């Protein structure tokens, strides 16, 4: 069907994975701190 | 010199003559849709339209779930 | 079950429906469905080749591809009338924008340490106004972040609100007396050319997203 | 003198298929990588470096992009 | 309904798409296909013509 | 309210398209690139 | 409260004349495109995205102003 | 309730004068179009379509203005 | 109670400037039309249909503006 | 309803600044005319009708403006 | 009734700047007039009555502006 | 009663800004003056009387504007 | 306090239209970009990366007015 | 008579921005002044007086405008 | 009262459209920088500083504007 | 007494926006500086004192606008 090619992203796109998880965690703090309006 | 001729005779030795293994008959309950719709003759755009037909149903059906 | 969860299911199956059923079993001749992906690959390739233009340029080339097609496809799905828009949420698109901007700041900080703040001077100035420029475009520094997503989110939101409001306009103007259908076709062709505009305001705004964040990678990654 | 006794009948038999065994509008990269692992070898080491630019492609094949 | 009016505009719009773009896209793909197939046949033709030189 | 649900599935699909496009669909086309190159270049 | 939706409506009215910016703006994008393709007819594709990019930046800024209308209209 | 529709009328008043931009806009489009065909005769039929693209590609922006002045006047 | 038609009148007054550009913009078309024939007098009867096209459609917007003003008057 | 004529008066007041466009544009017409004959003096009798046509019909926009001002004034 | 004359006064205040266009109009006639003459110096007889023609009935709009201002002042 | 003088105050405020136009307008003439002497230095006595003519009788309209302002003031 | 929210509503309405600066500005930057690249063709990726810089710096100050449109409003 | 100094203050406010006419005004004079000296190098001292003349009683717009405000400040 | 804080919000609304001219002006600074160096590339190092001299202090003056809004808004 | 400073606040708001013309003014001076010294690079020290002279005595006049703002605020 398709040949799986190991192209690198894990040791390549780390700040955007970190930024996604960091906006996830900070937005979880925002929606568990500010959502009572 | 050597390399082009030998790369050619490696390239022209195993390549199959009549365009073999035609695979003009196969099915997995979705590949017939592909062979009728996406292979070397038709490749018509209407299946995406037919796929759009699904969303033509689907939001309507979700409308049928939501407001109607 | 969540509607947007299923909308992402629709996105991923459209994207699986662009290479696999495009594949006429690894025919190299590149059929009609494959020339489209060929063209998208080429026109993002020749874009980011010249933009960042470094010896390490292709590493982010899947990222500049995966930021485009996600926006190329999800902004052609809600062109279907009976659907709900995907990028309409300033929450989600501004989320993706803050993600990309923070990723650029973190990539630049990790790559260039103390003197990464010397991005913020473009070129030479006289001395008694040096600090000026730094704070001059400080909004852009963070104003850039909100704007990158807010542009595309505003375009998507106002376009879908345009289509709903003007469909309801041509609906509500025509419950009055039967002469209202006579020369009331110019609003219909107006909304039709608005849909001509709407394919543009999807695709070309996605290309805007691509070229602006490719410029932002040139900003963060390279030392000018 | 015995060098040419196989080399002459070799390339005539080689052109004997080459005039008769060309699936050029129906070729498949499966069969290609099956005979030429050099293709996927260069592709794989290329992406492992990251040279997404394919040099020497545009001069004979049109880039076909938007711009 | 309100949204079947957008369906009406969308039916006419995709009809105009199949009127204007999709035949032009079809024959553009035809031009590119003829180009690629012709140069790929010509490369192998010059290759097989090179083998007769030895 | 439901910022978490759209953010959850959207980030899952962003990571999905990153890994997916990178390891699958760009180099399956670059296969065709290098195939046509090492047929014509010979 | 009967006052404030009327105030929203006139605020939406004075918010509408920011797309004046896009209306004057995307015009001279097309104008520079035509004055540049006139004296150089073989750069048109090379200047066609460079044009339309700027189009999709200024058009969109017009679509800033009226979205401020709409979340004031709603 | 007698205050809201009068303010709606003045709101559709002020939400009309944004097509000032469109009236200047398609004008300067045709200004450069005439400067395109004038200095170059054999470019007309190529760039006149593009200009009519550039003729209704932004003209609808001003239309957005009066559609506010259609809805806020009426709805 | 009497604020309604008074506000109709001031709303027609503040919408009057819809044709403000109308007075200009148009002058720009004929401006280029003269500057299409000073530099090239041989091409006038080909481009004058384009110019009356632009002038007419170019003013169709100010027509929309003052007919908004008229139906705001009535 | 002693307010409604006062509102007629201010609405006629800011209905007279829609000729700002006319008061610029019908002067740029003769401005480009002067720039037209000074590049080619031989074509004077062809540029003068075109300039005065676009000029006059142009002025008609500011005339529509202040006749809206007149019929709002009384 | 003690406000309708006050409204006449403030409506005469913002009937004023319609001649704003006159202020930035007839003036540019002279701009082009200098580009009419400093380019091609032997043309003063051709364009100087042409420029006073372009001046007069473009200032006429500013005349119309401030005369509606005076009769709304009184 | 004690309101019409405040109306005169704000009406003189809003009537002031028409001298924007003269504040622009004479400037473009001086701009064209230095675009006459720079690209044709041997012209001055034919253009500089003409330029100070344009200066005076385009400034006079803005002077009419702010004299309307002060006569409405006092 | 049933009025201060009406005031912040129309304050958003009047602070909508500072983006007239941006809707002019990024468009005239890309207008000069097209008219510079069609003049000199082989400079595309030398002026294009600062054409996008001028776009960014005209977006920077066309967006303090939008953040006044937001943080006032919310 | 309590409303009236307030109305004087906002009447000063609207009559402040006519000095917009200054900020464009003399600048475009300087625009041509640079195109008067770059295009022609040896003509500065001929045309710089005209420019400064084109400065001085131009900037009058601004002056005449804000002294309006001052005669609404004290008077 | 509560009117002064409401007037503060509409004052912060009007007091933000003064950076309009700044956002136009720095854009024509980069516009002239493009049309200067897409005429003459070798002068970039000489004028791209001075332009971005002339950029920045043509902007902060306009970005006094929101600061005057800022102390008004807080 | 609870109204005079409300008028001070919105008066500062309206008296903010005259620096819009001061913005462009300064912006251009340098735009003509670019399109002068770019095509003529030898004239720089001949121009650039005068040019920044032509900067300074413009900007400060725009500064007049906001100093009016401070005398309407304290």
């Amino acid at each position: 069907m398709l040949k799986r090619f190991p192209t690198p992203i894990l040791k390549v796109y780390w700040p955007f994975f970190v930024a996604g998880a960091a906006v996830y965690y900070g937005m979880s703090k925002a929606a568990d701190l500010s959502s009572n309006t | 010199p050597n390399a082009k001729r030998i790369a050619n005779v490696v390239h022209f030795y195993k390549s199959l003559p009549q365009g073999p293994a035609p695979a003009i008959k196969a099915n997995t309950r979705l590949a017939r849709y592909k062979a009728k719709y996406f292979d070397g003759d038709n490749a018509s755009g209407k299946p995406l339209w037919h796929f759009a037909l699904g969303i033509i149903a689907f939001g309507y059906s979700m409308e049928y779930y939501f407001h109607l | 079950l969540t509607t947007f969860s299923l909308y992402t299911i629709i996105v991923l199956l459209v994207i699986t429906s662009l290479y696999t059923l495009t594949n006429n079993n690894n025919k190299i001749i590149g059929s009609r469905w494959l020339i489209s992906q060929e063209a998208i690959y080429d026109t993002i390739m020749n874009m980011t080749k010249g933009q960042i233009g470094g010896k390490n340029w292709g590493l982010y080339f899947p990222m500049i591809f995966t930021l485009f097609m996600f926006i190329f496809i999800a902004n052609l799905i809600s062109m279907i009338p009976y659907s709900f828009a995907l990028s309409a949420h300033l929450v989600f698109i501004i989320s993706l924008s803050i993600v990309i901007w923070l990723g650029n700041t973190i990539l630049g900080l990790y790559k260039h340490g103390w003197v990464f703040f010397s991005l913020f001077v473009p070129a030479g100035t006289p001395l008694p106004l040096v600090p000026l420029l730094v704070i001059i475009e400080t909004l852009s520094y963070f104003a850039r972040a909100i704007s990158l997503g807010l542009r595309l989110g505003s375009n998507i939101l106002a376009g879908h609100l345009l289509m709903v409001i003007l469909a309801g306009l041509t609906f509500n103007f025509m419950l009055i007396n039967l002469f209202t259908l006579v020369f009331g076709f110019v609003p219909l062709a107006m909304i039709l050319a608005i849909m001509m505009l709407e394919f543009a305001i999807g695709i070309i705004q996605g290309y805007v997203w691509a070229i602006l964040t490719a410029s932002y990678l040139k900003d963060a990654v390279y030392l000018h | 003198e015995s060098l040419v006794s196989k080399e002459l009948k070799d390339l005539q038999s080689t052109l004997d298929n080459i005039q008769s065994a060309r699936p050029f509008d129906e070729l498949t990269v499966d069969d290609l990588t099956k005979i030429k692992p050099e293709i996927d070898a260069k592709v794989e080491e290329m992406v492992k470096k990251g040279k997404w630019d394919v040099p020497g492609y545009k001069d004979r094949f049109g880039n076909l992009n938007v711009m | 309904n309100d949204e079947s009016i957008l369906l009406l505009t969308f039916l006419g719009f995709t009809g105009l798409v199949a009127k204007y773009l999709a035949p032009a896209y079809k024959d553009f793909a035809d031009a590119r296909m003829k180009k690629v197939s012709d140069v790929l046949n010509a490369s192998r033709n010059k290759h097989v013509e090179a083998v007769k030189d030895r | 309210f439901y910022f978490m649900n759209q953010l959850t599935y959207g980030f899952l699909l962003m990571i999905t398209l990153l890994i997916l496009f990178s390891q699958f669909f760009l180099p399956m086309i670059l296969r065709l690139y290098v195939s046509r190159l090492f047929i014509s270049k010979l | 409260m009967q006052l404030v939706l009327a105030a929203k409506y006139i605020g939406a009215g004075i918010s509408t004349i920011g797309l004046l910016g896009a209306g004057i703006g995307i015009a001279i994008v097309f104008a520079a495109l035509i004055n540049g393709v006139s004296r150089n007819p073989s750069i048109k594709d090379t200047v066609f995205p460079m044009a339309i990019l700027g189009f999709a930046l200024s058009e969109a800024t017009g679509l800033f102003c009226l979205m401020v209308s709409f979340l004031l209209l709603f």
